[PDB]
């Protein structure tokens, strides 16, 4: 188990093993690499606000 | 005063003017790439 | 702004407090309290208590409510806190409801009031809660979600045509 | 001469926070300070430390010695025009200015540097500039002059495949993640610990290789970690030198639950008197604690206290408390029972943690965005 | 310009959230646990 | 004067309805009048298309290539070609008589 | 001494350059260039005026001892102006009155002929006609009279320089004020000799008369004109009636002039302020929130200017209310930590279940309470506590006992457990059932009518408003 060689859950009072899986994640870098990106998108435009105001 | 405060609150509605002058800028610009 | 002391003037405003709570004028409730800054904060127990009282209504408790209503040594207010009385007993008759799953009669007969009643008839039978042996049983019902499935359908309609006809937009 | 510079913001550090800490540190900063010719960072800590009761004369000849030293090379740069090679004026007292900037502050630094700078064509002394910069904007923690030339000068590393600059900046960019609460990336720039120079700033490689596990023990859980600083050689060697850093990464993978908070309370009381993780220790705990109960809660579903008790610690309602916070701080999805004496766990907590950043960062994106688009128009 | 009309008067945040929940409990915990080993 | 400066005044109101309305219609129009200029731009390529190669651009809407026929030219060219697709050295389509970048 | 005596003639003259020339230039301008300009409520050298009056906020406030201001007022008073032909002269004047100032030195007339410094738009049957001319020369007079800010038998003659103000309110109201705009101009003069004419209404009592004539000074508007009088003289409408308790806010609900449309800014952006704390009083928090937002991030253009800290402390008073709550010191200032640390370390107290950390306070910074007038926080702030604490244990614990939480939240009793956790479900706050057999309390989990409902509502707040910036943007952009 701690070698992600395999995913089960074990019992003490019973001896059972169960195995048990779930693996698309894609939404999360999907998004997230956008929107750590376009932080720095504005965070370059405020240099244009700075440039525009004063 | 009755005669008076209608053209006052008649010139009050000069907004439409400018989104006259916006709209006609507009169109200069979709003429003049034509 | 002379305004000398008067007889009344310390639970008039209790009177009022206490009515106006028995309304369910919650908001009247709070912008009243506004114009005594700390005659209803630091003193006047004839406000204090009433809005310690309302303090101890602000969640659920109940029958210390009700030791707070067996002890003011103020006038009468009982043509009003029998209302309160009235406004919690459908108070229980409302949260009854919930996770009682069972409950034994003599610890409602506690809670709500009057021993072996014909209120225990209006309650079983006015409510629910079957007078079964010792006990007001708890029934069970369900929502399912089950055609709906269709009102997200349509909401999700009514919306995404939302964001379509903004996007949309063109003049 | 900045290369000895960086333990006198370790001690600037070291003195003044803690309260009882407050000799060994005022004695070796005179140690240091009267020597050197030290004369101008110090005001502030002068107001610090004590009255240093003749500061009439002491420093004074020290400053004019300063003076000399200062204007026989203002007064060697006519000397130096005579000749003009590559500007012998500048490039003799680049370094020199730097000397009177170690003396001074960061004014003599602002046009020093920027001075000397669009002097060379050989960029070697631009990099050396650059190393300046950074090493000053981290003496006065000044994290914002320093971005502006790390990536100055990741454009005057990438024309191509380097030794050198490559792996400074790594060393460099590591200690600025490490800096701020920048863990994984702390790890990836301490990758290399191969090539690493024995340093001013690596005052010892030892120390390097401290700083390079209490960041890789947080960064990656393990598809990477035997690897490195198990399966690994180089690195192994010098963790098997000191007891302490082996105790710790053997401990963890050994998952001995008792003697953790052993040696993490040694790795913590060094943690609070040391520099750079002074807002960092206190999440760094509870950042230790949630990642060893993450691999204890993985293996079993029927658990409890009564686990907990013999092979984890005593203090039950410590084991209660800890992680009720903890879970009930959205992390480590798990539900406990009273005294059914239940620990259940929920097997996948990959629901909500799907759908959880992207929400955490579209709403600071929308609150800039909000704000900063009704800048403009007024 | 923009007098604001006077008669009235990451590096710091996330771990304050983190320290709002380090503050009024366990600030400098490393010896409780020291204390607690021989308590129970 | 006062019953003339209210009466003509609503001859102006009048007047901006009128416009109101009617440059919404207009421009409504000229996109219908641009698209299809757009694709009257398009009868210039067809089938006699010559193949020269991309040197040099001036600057905005003005290039200068060479053709296959030895000598070199300054040329005009379209507002069709998506700008990335030149600008090392490219085969590119010229017209025959024109000979102008297509 | 004799450093003094040379360290007296340079401190007149430049005052008597710049603030000479600033109303020489602006009020030139905005006084003749107020005969066309088509919307011209006010000038761009009225705007230039806001910006003058800026100035000397900062600059000069009294009127000007060292004999500096002080022969400026009987200066710019006595201007008859009858036509521009009878104004050359003047405009030499304009400098040879600083050739008076120069040869000799000037005569401060303080409080004694200040009464006669108004006669002066008498002089030689002078002119009603240009009523900015006169009001601006009504208001950067004698306001700065009150910057003095004596508050000394002289408070009469602030009151009687405002009942010659109220005379130009009749000249305001009677004197032809068709299309030139000469009230709106004196609607702007008209929102500052406001606030000061408040500031001394603040140096003195309840000005409950002059509350009825602030109502008919509101009513004036929307009628006979409306631009921005409405805006103005609705906060300061509002300004006491808040202050007082009674009746007021049911008329701020009535209030069909919420819209004044545009207010520089800076007068909406405190109107959004003012209407959340009104909607606040009333414990209706989703509705206030968001403008307490808006009216923070909407007119920040400064660092620590104050009622902006009046407005960032006041904020999270709802969301102290909510149940959920942001750390407030995300907009810290070195101006700011006296203000902002024991409210802060309430905001500490409330981000945990604890209530005996809580009941502490109030005892604690009542006097603070006094101060802030926030006392309605306490009487039902203790229901989101234990809310937020009875949300986080049961978050915690699969199945609790309570007559374990009770006695780790203080209840002292496990009866009333049952009637917390009770309104914890009725309330809608939890799910988990219980036995009230055995007084244990089995707390379940799901997800998935979440994913099914829950997010899709929050992205359509996200893209309702990122839509309209695209139309805000758009509509803002096609200027040019």
């Amino acid at each position: 188990i701690l070698d992600k060689k395999f995913h089960g859950i074990l019992d003490q009072g019973e001896g059972v093993l169960i195995i048990f899986d779930e693996p698309p994640v894609d939404k999360t870098y999907e998004a997230a690499l956008e929107t750590i990106q376009n932080m720095s998108k504005v965070v370059d435009s405020l240099y244009n606000k700075a440039k525009k105001l004063t | 005063y009755l005669s008076k405060i209608e053209e006052l609150q008649l010139i009050v509605n000069d907004k439409s003017q400018n989104l006259r002058r916006l709209q006609a800028q507009r169109n200069e610009l979709n003429a003049k790439v034509r | 702004e002379q305004l000398p002391e008067s007889a009344y003037m310390h639970q008039l405003l209790g009177l009022n407090l206490l009515f106006l709570l028995s309304q369910n004028r919650v908001a009247e409730f709070h912008t009243e309290l506004e114009r005594l800054p700390a005659k209803d904060i630091q003193t006047n127990v004839y406000i204090k208590h009433p809005v310690s009282l309302e303090q101890y209504l602000m969640e659920g408790s109940y029958n210390k409510v009700f030791l707070a209503k067996g002890n003011i040594p103020a006038e009468s207010y009982t043509f009003f806190i029998d209302i309160l009385l009235d406004t919690i007993r459908d108070e229980i008759a409302g949260c009854i409801e919930k996770a009682y799953e069972k409950i034994l009669f003599t610890e409602a007969t506690r809670i709500l009031f009057f021993n072996t009643p014909k209120k225990m008839t209006d309650y079983a039978k006015k409510r629910g809660w079957v007078l079964g042996p010792n006990n007001y049983y708890s029934f069970a019902s369900q929502q399912q979600k089950p055609e709906d499935t269709t009102i997200p359908s349509t909401e999700l309609a009514k919306q995404v045509i939302e964001y379509a006809r903004q996007l949309e937009m063109i003049v | 001469p900045k290369n000895p510079d960086l333990r006198i913001a370790q001690l600037r550090f070291l003195l003044s926070l803690p309260e009882h800490r407050g000799d060994a540190a005022v004695r070796d900063e005179l140690m240091a300070a009267v020597r050197d010719n030290n004369m101008a960072p110090y005001y502030e800590a002068l107001c610090k430390s004590l009255d240093w009761q003749i500061d009439v004369d002491l420093l004074n000849k020290m400053k004019k010695a300063n003076e000399d030293e200062l204007k026989r090379l203002d007064e060697e740069l006519e000397d130096a025009e005579k000749n003009l090679g590559e500007s012998e004026i500048r490039d003799a007292m680049m370094a020199k200015a730097e000397y009177l900037c170690r003396i001074g502050d960061k004014e003599g630094a602002l046009t020093a540097f920027r001075k000397t700078y669009d002097k060379t064509v050989a960029l070697g002394h631009r990099l050396d500039i650059v190393f300046y910069l950074l090493r000053i904007g981290l003496f006065y923690m000044d994290n914002d002059l320093i971005t502006r030339n790390t990536e100055k000068a990741k454009s005057l590393i990438e024309e191509g495949g380097d030794w050198d600059r490559r792996n400074r900046l790594k060393v460099y960019q590591g200690l600025y993640c490490v800096a701020i609460r920048d863990f994984k990336q702390a790890a990836e720039l301490f990758l290399d610990t191969v090539s690493t120079f024995t340093s001013y700033e690596l005052m010892d490689y030892k120390t390097f290789v401290t700083y390079t596990v209490y960041v890789s023990m947080i960064a990656l859980e393990r598809p990477d970690l035997r690897e490195k600083v198990i399966k690994g050689a180089e690195i192994l060697e010098v963790l098997h030198s000191l007891p302490a850093v082996r105790q710790y990464l053997f401990s963890l993978y050994e998952c001995r639950y008792s003697v953790f908070f052993q040696s993490l309370a040694v790795v913590e009381q060094e943690m609070k008197k040391d520099w750079l993780f002074a807002p960092h220790y206190r999440y760094y705990v509870r950042e230790m604690r949630i990642h060893a109960y993450s691999q204890l809660l993985e293996s079993y579903r029927s658990l409890t206290l009564g686990y907990m008790a013999e092979a984890f610690g005593v203090g039950v309602e410590f084991i209660d408390q800890e992680l009720s916070r903890f879970i009930a701080a959205g992390r480590l999805h798990c539900k406990i029972d009273k005294v059914n004496e239940i620990v259940e766990t929920n097997r996948p907590d990959s629901k909500n943690w799907q759908y959880q950043e992207t929400i955490k960062k579209g709403d600071l994106l929308l609150n800039r965005v909000q704000k900063l688009s009704r800048v403009i128009n007024m | 310009m923009s007098e604001k009309k006077q008669p009235v008067d990451e590096d710091n945040w996330d771990d304050d959230n983190v320290e709002d929940d380090f503050s009024n409990q366990l600030r400098a915990e490393l010896e409780k646990h020291g204390y607690k080993m021989e308590t129970s | 004067d006062l019953y003339s400066r209210y009466k003509k005044l609503q001859q102006e109101l009048e007047f901006l309805e009128v416009q109101e309305e009617y440059i919404k219609d207009e421009q409504k129009n000229l996109k219908k009048e641009f698209l299809h200029a757009q694709e009257e731009v398009k009868r210039i390529q067809s089938i006699p298309l010559v193949i020269g190669q991309f040197l040099e651009a001036v600057d905005q809407n003005t290039a200068i290539v060479g053709s296959t026929t030895g000598s070199n030219y300054y040329v005009r060219i379209l507002s069709t070609i998506d700008r990335e697709l030149l600008k090392p050295n490219a085969s590119v389509a010229l017209h025959k008589h024109s000979n102008a970048l297509v | 001494p004799p450093g003094g005596g040379e360290q007296e003639p340079p401190p007149p003259p430049a005052p008597q350059d710049v603030e000479m020339k600033e109303e020489a230039a602006t009020g030139g301008g905005s006084t003749g260039e107020a005969d066309g300009k088509t919307a011209a409520a006010a000038a761009e050298h009225s705007q230039r005026e806001l910006d003058t009056v800026t100035l000397e906020d900062i600059k000069e406030h009294v009127k000007q001892l060292e004999k500096a201001v002080s022969g400026k007022e009987p200066r710019f008073v006595l201007r008859a102006l009858r036509m521009l032909p009878s104004t050359s002269r003047r405009l030499n004047h304009y400098v040879l009155y600083k050739a008076v100032q120069g040869f000799f030195t000037s005569n401060n007339a303080t409080r004694d002929f200040l009464l006669p410094f108004l006669e002066e738009p008498m002089d030689t049957e002078a002119d009603l006609q240009f009523r900015p001319r006169t009001g601006k020369a009504a208001s950067t007079p004698l306001l700065p009279e009150v910057e003095a800010y004596l508050q000394l038998l002289v408070v009469i003659f602030m009151m009687n320089s405002k009942r010659y103000k109220e005379a130009q309110k009749i000249s305001d109201d009677l004197m032809q004020k068709i299309s030139t705009q000469n009230r709106r101009a004196l609607d702007l003069v008209a929102a500052k000799c406001y606030y000061y004419h408040a500031r001394v209404y603040e140096f003195l009592d309840k000005l409950d008369v002059v509350r009825s004539f602030l109502h008919a000074r509101l009513r004036t508007a929307t009628l006979r004109h409306d631009a921005d009088g409405q805006a103005t003289l609705l906060n300061l409408l509002l300004r006491n009636y808040l202050h007082y308790s009674l009746y007021d806010q049911a008329e701020k609900l009535v209030s069909k002039s919420v819209f004044p449309e545009q207010a520089n800014n800076n007068e909406w952006a405190r109107y959004l302020y003012y209407t959340g704390r009104i909607k606040a009083i009333q414990l209706e928090y989703s509705e206030a929130r968001r403008t307490m937002t808006n009216a923070l991030r909407k007119a920040p253009q400064h660092t620590a200017v104050g009622f902006k800290q009046t407005v960032h402390k006041l904020l999270i008073v709802v969301e102290l209310l909510l149940g959920e709550i942001p750390d407030r010191l995300q907009f810290r200032q070195p101006s700011l930590k006296r203000s902002l640390m024991p409210y802060f370390l309430l905001t500490q107290a409330v981000r945990t279940g604890n209530l005996a950390k809580f009941n502490q306070v109030l005892d604690q910074f009542g006097e603070k309470f006094q101060a802030d007038g926030t006392y309605t926080l306490i009487i039902r702030l203790r229901h989101n506590v234990i809310k937020t604490g009875v949300r986080m244990i049961s978050l915690s614990y699969s199945r609790i006992s309570l007559a374990d939480i009770a006695q780790k939240l203080q209840l002292d009793s496990p009866e009333d457990a049952e009637f917390i956790v009770a309104k914890a479900i009725r309330d809608g706050v939890i799910e988990a059932s219980i036995n009230h057999e055995k007084g244990y309390v089995q707390s379940k989990e799901m997800i998935d009518i979440y994913s099914t409902r829950e997010p899709q509502l929050a992205f359509h707040q996200r893209i309702s408003f990122c839509l309209d910036i695209h139309n805000m943007s758009v509509k803002a952009m096609r200027f040019p």
